[PDB]
């Protein structure tokens, strides 16, 4: 690298010393790609190594084998793991890719070209070459459209991915006739983020998910061709600040936004995040409390439709804020729940008490592992459930853990966005290093009073 | 057990590789 | 029913729109500010 | 009836009630009649 | 009763439109510095 | 009133556990001669063999106003257990001073509170005036030296 | 009389804050 | 678990996650070895 | 005290989670997660152990002098538990009520019988085994599980009674309660 | 995700539950949870 | 919305629209009413939703009047999912009797002026005697709360303190209404019905009702008021 | 002055005030602990307990906090104060519903 006195930046700002060195930027970036792929491959190897096949696969502290299993790679009808070789081969391919990526990264950091445009005009860039920035965006957006269409190929032509909503308790299903229509996809993206609908955590079916992936892949590919074949407009070039620091701020704000989104995804979804592979979400295990208790006391002999609780609303059933009958526990805040074992028990108008009395199914009944243990409690130091629960079980819900890690780190990335937003705006103005000490804006404008 | 012994020797080999690299680059010239 | 309620809570309403007049006045307000800004753009 | 307002030293309340206000935010009416809706113009509302 | 909703939605879109076009409207040049 | 003496149904002397200074509210439990729990005013009032109406305790008294009228049936035994749980049972008139019911502080407590607070505040005053006296040169002025 | 006492002290302190914000002494020495 | 052909390498597998954390720490060794230039 | 060294590489001597107890002609494996409590609900209780976490999870035994020679002389097990329907706790509220929900009129608590057995261990005397789910209008712990093993040896009935709330019963005290139930032996 | 759950953490050779400052805090916390929502719970575990 | 077309809608379409609160109606049936074939019926699915909530109050001048109110309760007021029977003859006398179902609903309403009046909209243990045009009876009215309900001082009935925990020097013959009684004696109310829009082919009757029931007694401290409920009900005969 | 309305104009006053606030706060809280040394506590709001006693319908977060303090006392002092021999049974220890 280089020193402070010539770069102007201290060691704790040294990664900015390579702002104007595109080759070193490439070296650091390819090395980072190696780091990410290396962690992915390593963790997939561990989650293969620490596997107990007879138990349900969420109590072993495994976060990304659910990522492979959501693709249906070795998943039984009810959700049985069956085989671990796809997870193993995924981890090893990631590790080899990590080795080649890391070698390329260290090569471009050390012996790679120090500056790129003198030999490769296709790879060199000053940070005001707005046309070539748009070209780079076009390339990356084409890549993202290719990845989305890859998920399309898996869902429609490779016979994979698990649907939790198949009858009997779900099934790995090759998706036929996905819903790609603009009305449902855009209404899915422009609705409220609260419990009435949920903005982006509202996708109840994988035809809707895959149709959204149709839309995102097509849009990214067409916008990639657009960004390749167009030039920034005067309004964009006036409203935006164009520097490598402002680009960091835009990327940081965006990645914080999708980090917050991914946190909420992990916390609430049971469709794109199967509960059978992740553990229950917030509203479930509490819906499971109410469901197990209702079936148990209607089994003993006590009625539940005429059963009234301590507060006048119902110990086992009440009416929702809307005119539908919902479960009577304290899970009445979670009346908007949709999990694979309630729709066969869901009636149009009400909960269909005669269906509850007679048409109960034993898969629904045996869906009590979500109830008894595994609720999204779990403490910082494992232990059992609530903060008073004692050292009896070793469990924490991966939904909780990769929700809180993601939202915390997304908040820190929001802070980083704020930092580089302000510094980029101030540097493009000209006072990143302070006020000029002789002609301040303060002395040039009027006093307040 | 033998598993723990292998775990520890692999741990030592992977932790000592980095400082070995920086010391080798410090004593075999520079440009680090 | 004992009272007249909006009854639009939930149901997947885009932007919370339940009647077309609200979407029309949203578009009208944004277009009005846009027309003012566009005609009064370039400072002068 | 037997504990009327003028027995309580009510000085400014009779002058309030002489032109229309009879009930407050307390859900009571000085005549004892069943509480209606004052609107903004109650004893305490007019006071504020 | 939806009249309140229409009024508040109109004023919210008005304030948001002021924000959106205010930052669209050559905001980084609103600086005393040489930039 | 006197000393509230509590007997079980078969006959044995139970003692009320007294309320220590730290507790704003303490449970009322009638415990055995040795120190075993025999009865209590229950919170759940639906389990075990400690509720008064089934244990069968009777309150006797041996004092000034109340000396020989023994109560066993009504909630009067619970009321006197609550009263004797504070110590000796006394009659108080609360209408003369429009008295409230919560426990006030002693003049000793008011004296000691005020004078501990004043002693610590005057510790601040002493340390400040000691600072000012020792450091009179730098509090007033040193004139660029 | 209880509630108007609290209301008066709260709005009075808010009034002193308002008066100190907009009708303060103009600042001198920097 | 790993398959039968890869079972003896599992202890060698069992030390990987700390290596990325050792990378930033190696960067700290680098920055101290160049004496914080 | 006497000076003896630390336990390094010396393993652990207790992993089953049960400690033995020998008494006046009775033996049972009391839980090591539980500690004794001198809470004599009935005056005939001779031994009692309670959980340090939640004392509702508690066990006790009695030695009640009797006249019947064998437990079969007590008749049917239902008529036996109808005789012992006073260790469950009688309600202190006599007020009229119907709004409890799923319970009898003017009642607060109810007990559900969930098991009967006449198991045999070493000599031939039958062990009356019961499992009672105690449901209350309070709903505390989601209910309580009452497991009772009662036999008479010479002239004293030895009645085991381990208590377990329905919450901790599902959490995993089922194994320990069943262990105490199968370990309550009278020799 | 809570904090540290250090209850039941110290045991002796016989496996007895050996009380700790963490157990003091634990009993205080559960005495806090018992009045938390006196009548709004119908079911034993608190999840919703 | 007749029950036939309600079953054909998915659970998402009804969700958030409040049509589940609406009781099914009859459009293809007749209004002959007396045409219905006598005998014994074992019907199911008593649907019962209100339309108004007016509360009786007592002036201190001596006359009887009602007044409209405003609901603080949202859509939790209908009754859905009971079963029962009536024994009908040729002339028209019935033996209407419900058995079991969602025969209660927690509701809170305020009179003009701002006084909380919560009530449990119950129809349980209703005996129905009379003609199809007008048959009435009495139904059991529970208190409102269970005996395990706690006041904010922690006192109560079946469970609690039933003593002045907040102030230890107040247990005389003044808090008897607040501490000693704690009554949960269930009251009784009268509901008069009427059968309209009778169906011949599948046996569906959907009429209106007017029900007099007392309000909540809370903890027995203050006497209950009378609330009359007007609405529409529904049932399918089998 | 344009963000918060009021701003510091003399750094002597600024630094004296940032010396003043923690010392003042610690001294006042020290006087509070001096008050608690003699079991003088700000526990009851007599109007609030009187009106909550005569009306079972009125409640506050304060009333919830007082009852919750009783819960802390009852469930904690039993082992927290070993010299008190507090063998209080579970049915006199107070609960909510279902917990
Ligand atoms: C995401 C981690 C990361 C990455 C990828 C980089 C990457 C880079 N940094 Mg940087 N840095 C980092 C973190 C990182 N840094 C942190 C946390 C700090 C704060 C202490 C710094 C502070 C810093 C400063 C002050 C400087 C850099 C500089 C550089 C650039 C040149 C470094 C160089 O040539 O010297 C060589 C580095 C070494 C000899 C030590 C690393 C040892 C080897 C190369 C890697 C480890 C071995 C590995 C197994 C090899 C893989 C082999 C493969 C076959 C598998 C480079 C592209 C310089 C720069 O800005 O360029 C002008 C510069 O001066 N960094
Ligand atoms: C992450 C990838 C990416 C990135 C970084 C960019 C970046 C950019 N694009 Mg671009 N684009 C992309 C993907 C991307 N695009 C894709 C996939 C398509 C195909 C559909 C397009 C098609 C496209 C067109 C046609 C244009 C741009 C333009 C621009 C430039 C101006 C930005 C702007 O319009 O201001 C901000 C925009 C707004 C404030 C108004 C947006 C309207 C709303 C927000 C969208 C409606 C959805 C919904 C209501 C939003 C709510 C949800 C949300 C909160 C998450 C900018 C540098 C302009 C350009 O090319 O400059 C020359 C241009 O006109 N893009
Ligand atoms: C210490 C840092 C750290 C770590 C360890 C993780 C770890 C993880 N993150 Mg994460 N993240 C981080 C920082 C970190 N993150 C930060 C700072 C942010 C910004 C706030 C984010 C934002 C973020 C988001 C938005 C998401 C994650 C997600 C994840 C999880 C899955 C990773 C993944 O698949 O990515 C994605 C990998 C790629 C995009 C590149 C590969 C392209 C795909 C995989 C190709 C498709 C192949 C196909 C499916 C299989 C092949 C089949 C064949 C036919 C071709 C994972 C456990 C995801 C999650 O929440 O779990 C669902 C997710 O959505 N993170
Ligand atoms: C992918 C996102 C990203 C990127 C590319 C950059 C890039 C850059 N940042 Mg930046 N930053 C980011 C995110 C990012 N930042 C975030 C999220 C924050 C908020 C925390 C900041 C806050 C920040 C500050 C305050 C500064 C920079 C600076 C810089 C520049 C020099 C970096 C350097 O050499 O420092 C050296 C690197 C280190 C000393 C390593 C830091 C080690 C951290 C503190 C330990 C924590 C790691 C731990 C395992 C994670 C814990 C988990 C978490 C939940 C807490 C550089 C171009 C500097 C600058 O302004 O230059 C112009 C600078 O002053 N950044
Ligand atoms: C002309 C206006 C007027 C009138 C007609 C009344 C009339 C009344 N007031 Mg009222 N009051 C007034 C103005 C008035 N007030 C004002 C301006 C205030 C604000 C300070 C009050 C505050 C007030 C309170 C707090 C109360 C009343 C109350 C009452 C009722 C009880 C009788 C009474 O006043 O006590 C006696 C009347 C007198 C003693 C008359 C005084 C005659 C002269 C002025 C005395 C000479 C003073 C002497 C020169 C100064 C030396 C004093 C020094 C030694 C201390 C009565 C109907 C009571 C009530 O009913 O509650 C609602 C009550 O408690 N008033
Ligand atoms: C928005 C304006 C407004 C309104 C609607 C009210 C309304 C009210 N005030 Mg109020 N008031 C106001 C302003 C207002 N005030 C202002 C600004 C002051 C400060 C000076 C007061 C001070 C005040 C006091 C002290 C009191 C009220 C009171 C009242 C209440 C009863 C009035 C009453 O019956 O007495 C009757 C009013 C009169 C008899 C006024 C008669 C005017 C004389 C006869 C005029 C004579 C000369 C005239 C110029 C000749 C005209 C020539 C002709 C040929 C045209 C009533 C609800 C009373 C109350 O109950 O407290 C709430 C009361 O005690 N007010
Ligand atoms: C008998 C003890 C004693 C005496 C003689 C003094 C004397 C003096 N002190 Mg000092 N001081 C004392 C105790 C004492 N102090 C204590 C206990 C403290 C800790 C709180 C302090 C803290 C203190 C500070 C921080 C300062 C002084 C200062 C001063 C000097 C001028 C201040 C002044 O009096 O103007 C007048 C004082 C006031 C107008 C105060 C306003 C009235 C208060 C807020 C309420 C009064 C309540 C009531 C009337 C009396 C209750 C108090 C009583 C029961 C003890 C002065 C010579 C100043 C100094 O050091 O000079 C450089 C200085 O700033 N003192
Ligand atoms: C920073 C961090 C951000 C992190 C995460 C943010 C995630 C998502 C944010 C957007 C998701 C929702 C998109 C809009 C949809 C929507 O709001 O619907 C509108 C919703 C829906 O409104 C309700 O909808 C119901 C049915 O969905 C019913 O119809 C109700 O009658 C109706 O009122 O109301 C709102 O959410 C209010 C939005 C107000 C937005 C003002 C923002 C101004 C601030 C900044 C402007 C910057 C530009
Ligand atoms: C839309 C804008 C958003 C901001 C609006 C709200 C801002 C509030 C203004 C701060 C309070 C002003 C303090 C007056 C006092 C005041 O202005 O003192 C004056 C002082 C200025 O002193 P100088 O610098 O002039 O002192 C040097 C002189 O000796 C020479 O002239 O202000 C300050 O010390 C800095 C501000 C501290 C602010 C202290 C915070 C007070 C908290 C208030 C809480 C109230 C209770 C709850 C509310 C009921
Ligand atoms: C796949 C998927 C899907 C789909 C999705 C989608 C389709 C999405 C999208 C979306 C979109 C379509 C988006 C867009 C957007 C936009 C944005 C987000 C924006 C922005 C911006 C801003 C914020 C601005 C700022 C500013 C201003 C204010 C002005 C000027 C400039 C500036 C910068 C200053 C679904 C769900 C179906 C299913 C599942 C999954
Ligand atoms: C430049 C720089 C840097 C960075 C660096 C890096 C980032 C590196 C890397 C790299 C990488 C990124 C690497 C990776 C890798 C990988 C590898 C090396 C691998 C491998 C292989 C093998 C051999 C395996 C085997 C196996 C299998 C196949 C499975 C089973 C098991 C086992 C494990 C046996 C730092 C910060 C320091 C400083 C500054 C500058
Ligand atoms: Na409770």
């Amino acid at each position: 690298g280089r020193d402070q006195e010539t770069t102007g930046f201290a060691w704790w700002a040294g990664n900015a010393r390579l702002i104007n060195l595109s080759g070193k930027l490439l070296g650091a970036h390819v090395a980072h790609a190696g780091l990410i792929v290396f962690w992915a491959g390593a963790m997939n190897l561990f989650e293969v190594s620490h596997f107990v096949p007879e138990k349900p696969m969420y109590e072993q502290g495994l976060i990304l084998l659910p990522h492979i299993a959501t693709l249906g790679y070795g998943v039984g009808p009810g959700g049985e793991v069956l085989d671990t070789f796809p997870y193993f081969v995924s981890g090893v391919l990631h590790l080899i890719s990590s080795a080649v990526l890391g070698f390329g990264g260290v090569y471009h950091s050390l012996i790679g070209p120090e500056t790129l445009e003198e030999s490769y005009p296709f790879f060199g860039y000053v940070w005001k070459d707005k046309n070539k920035m748009t070209n780079i965006l076009g390339y990356h957006l084409i890549i993202l459209g290719c990845g989305a269409w890859l998920l399309v190929l898996k869902a429609l032509y490779f016979g994979g991915v698990y649907d939790t909503w198949a009858p009997g308790g779900g099934d790995v299903r090759i998706i036929s006739n996905p819903t790609t229509n603009a009305a449902i996809i855009f209404g899915y993206i422009v609705k409220s983020p609260f419990g009435g609908d949920g903005w982006i955590v509202s996708v109840d079916n994988l035809e809707d998910i895959i149709g959204g992936h149709i839309w995102i892949g097509t849009l990214c590919i067409l916008g990639g061709i657009w960004h390749i074949y167009t030039t920034p407009w005067p309004w964009a070039r006036r409203a935006f600040v164009w520097s490598g620091e402002a680009y960091l701020s835009y990327s940081l704000a965006a990645v914080s936004l999708m980090g917050f989104t991914a946190c909420c995804f992990a916390w609430f979804n049971n469709t794109a995040y199967p509960s059978e592979f992740y553990g229950p979400t917030g509203p479930e295990a509490s819906q499971a409390q109410a469901f197990t208790f209702l079936v148990r006391d209607q089994r003993l002999g006590a009625n539940v439709a005429s059963a009234q609780g301590p507060t006048g609303l119902g110990k086992y059933l009440m009416r929702s804020p809307t005119g539908e009958i919902i479960f009577g526990g304290e899970t009445m805040r979670f009346w908007d729940f949709r999990g694979p074992w309630v729709e066969p028990l869901r009636g149009p108008s009400g909960l269909d008490l005669v269906k509850l009395k007679n048409d109960i199914q034993p898969w629904q009944e045996r869906r009590a592992a979500e109830y008894m243990t595994h609720a999204p409690l779990g403490s910082l130091n494992s232990v059992g459930g609530v903060a008073t629960e004692i050292n009896a079980v070793n469990f924490v819900s991966p939904r909780s853990w990769l929700a809180t890690s993601h939202f915390c780190l997304g908040f820190f990335f929001f802070v980083g966005h704020l930092w580089h937003a302000g510094r980029a705006r101030a540097a493009a103005a000209g006072f990143e290093k302070g006020i000029d000490r002789v002609d301040e804006p303060v002395l040039s404008m009027r006093p307040l009073d | 057990s033998l598993t723990l012994i292998l775990q520890l020797v692999a741990l030592f080999a992977v932790v000592a590789a980095g400082p070995l690299v920086v010391v080798l680059l410090s004593v075999r010239g520079g440009n680090l | 029913l004992v009272d007249d309620r909006m009854n639009g809570d939930g149901t997947g309403l885009p932007f919370g729109v339940n009647d077309g007049i609200l979407g029309w006045v949203i578009a009208g307000t944004l277009g009005t500010i846009w027309a003012i800004y566009f005609v009064s753009q370039k400072d002068l | 009836v037997l504990n009327p307002m003028w027995r309580q030293g009510m000085f400014v309340l009779p002058f309030l009630t002489r032109l229309g206000v009879t009930q407050s935010w307390g859900g009571w009416t000085i005549s004892g009649e069943t509480s209606s809706n004052p609107g903004i113009w109650s004893y305490e509302g007019a006071a504020a | 009763m939806l009249t309140l909703k229409i009024f508040v939605y109109t004023v919210v879109t008005f304030f948001v439109g002021l924000f959106i076009f205010g930052f669209l409207s050559n905001d980084p040049s609103r600086n005393p510095g040489k930039g | 009133l006197g000393h509230a003496s509590f007997k079980d149904q078969e006959g044995r002397e139970l003692f009320v556990r007294r309320m220590p200074t730290f507790f704003e509210t303490f449970p009322v439990v009638l415990i055995d001669k040795d120190g075993v729990v025999r009865a209590d005013v229950p919170f759940r009032k639906a389990e075990s063999k400690y509720s008064i109406e089934q244990v069968g305790v009777s309150v006797t008294f041996y004092g000034g106003e109340l000396n020989g009228l023994t109560f066993t049936d009504p909630s009067t035994v619970k009321k006197y257990a609550r009263k004797a749980q504070l110590g000796e049972i006394f009659e108080f008139d609360r209408s003369t001073l429009q008295s409230d019911g919560v426990f006030r502080s002693s003049p000793r407590g008011w004296f000691t509170f005020g004078h501990l607070s004043f002693a610590l505040l005057f510790f601040f005053g002493h340390i400040w005036h000691g600072s000012r006296t020792i450091f009179r040169d730098v509090f007033a002025g040193i004139d660029e030296d | 009389m209880e509630a108007l006492v609290y209301t008066f002290l709260l709005i009075g302190t808010l009034g002193i804050i308002f008066f100190s914000i907009f009708f303060r002494e103009p600042p001198r020495i920097a | 678990k790993l398959p039968e052909a890869y079972a003896p390498f599992s202890p060698i597998v069992d030390v990987l996650p700390i290596i990325p954390v050792l990378f930033i720490l190696l960067a700290f060794v680098w920055q101290a070895s160049v004496s914080f230039r | 005290a006497y000076g003896e060294g630390a336990n390094v590489f010396g393993r652990v001597t207790n992993k089953s989670g049960f400690v033995p107890y020998a008494g006046d002609s009775f033996a049972l494996l009391l839980p090591s997660k539980w500690n004794p409590s001198d809470e004599k609900e009935v005056d005939s209780i001779v031994l009692r152990y309670a959980d340090n976490f939640d004392a509702v999870n508690n066990v006790y035994v009695i030695a009640q002098d009797t006249d019947k020679s064998s437990i079969q002389d007590y008749g049917s097990p239902e008529e036996f538990i109808s005789q012992f329907g006073y260790l469950l706790g009688r309600q202190a509220w006599a007020g009229q009520t119907v709004s409890e929900g799923g319970f009898d009129a003017n009642k607060v608590s109810s007990a559900a019988l969930l098991g009967v057995a006449t198991e045999k261990d070493k000599k031939g005397k039958t062990y009356y085994k019961f499992e009672i789910l105690s449901r209350t209008a309070d709903g505390n712990e989601g209910g309580r599980h009452q497991l009772v093993k009662a036999t008479v040896s010479n002239g004293k009935l030895y009645l085991l009674k381990v208590q377990a709330g329905d919450k901790r019963w599902f959490k995993g005290t089922d194994k320990e309660c069943l262990g105490v139930l199968d370990s309550f032996t009278v020799v | 995700l809570n904090g540290f759950n250090f209850n039941q953490s110290v045991v002796d050779s016989n496996g007895r539950v050996l009380n700790t400052w963490a157990d003091i805090i634990n009993r205080a916390n559960l005495g806090m949870e018992v009045m938390h929502e006196r009548n709004a719970h119908n079911f034993p575990l608190d999840l919703a | 919305l007749t029950y036939d077309e309600l079953q054909g809608l998915t659970y998402l379409q009804v969700k958030g629209t409040g049509i589940a609160n609406t009781c099914p109606v009859v459009e293809q049936g007749t209004s002959n009413v007396r045409e219905l074939k006598p005998g014994d019926y074992k019907l199911e699915k008593f649907c019962m939703e209100p339309t108004s909530f007016t509360v009786k109050e007592e002036d201190a001048k001596g006359r009887e009047e009602f007044v409209k109110t405003k609901l603080l309760t949202r859509l939790t007021y209908g009754l859905d999912g009971m079963n029962g029977s009536m024994k009908i003859n040729n002339d028209g006398s019935v033996e209407f009797r419900e058995d079991e179902g969602l025969d209660y609903a927690a509701t809170t309403v305020k009179l003009p002026g701002g006084e909380y009046v919560p009530f449990l909209f119950t129809i349980k243990e209703f005996d129905g005697k009379g003609t199809l045009d007008s048959f009435s009876g009495d139904f059991l009215v529970p208190s409102y709360r269970g005996s395990t309900f706690l006041d904010p001082k922690g006192r109560g009935g079946a469970t609690g303190y039933d003593n002045a925990i907040a102030l230890p020097a107040k247990a005389d013959a003044d808090e008897i209404q607040r501490l000693n009684n704690k009554s949960y004696t269930p009251g009784k109310g009268s509901a008069v019905f009427s059968v309209a829009k009778v169906d011949t082919e599948t046996g569906e009757i959907a009429g209106v009702f007017e029900s007099i029931q007392p309000s909540d007694t809370e903890m027995g401290a203050h006497p209950a008021k009378d609330i009359k409920i007007t609405g529409l009900w529904y049932g399918q005969l089998t | 002055s344009q963000i918060f309305g009021v701003a510091f104009s003399n750094k002597r006053w600024l630094h004296f005030f940032m010396l003043f606030v923690p010392v003042t706060g610690l001294w006042m809280s020290a006087l509070g602990v001096v008050g608690l040394a003699l079991n003088l506590r700000a526990y009851d709001f007599v109007s609030q307990e009187i009106r909550a006693a005569e009306d079972p319908e009125f409640e506050t977060f304060y009333t919830k906090n007082i009852l919750l303090n009783e819960g802390i006392r009852a469930w904690m002092a039993a082992q927290d104060q070993p010299h008190e021999k507090l063998t209080l049974p579970e049915e006199v220890l107070p609960r909510g519903n279902a917990l």
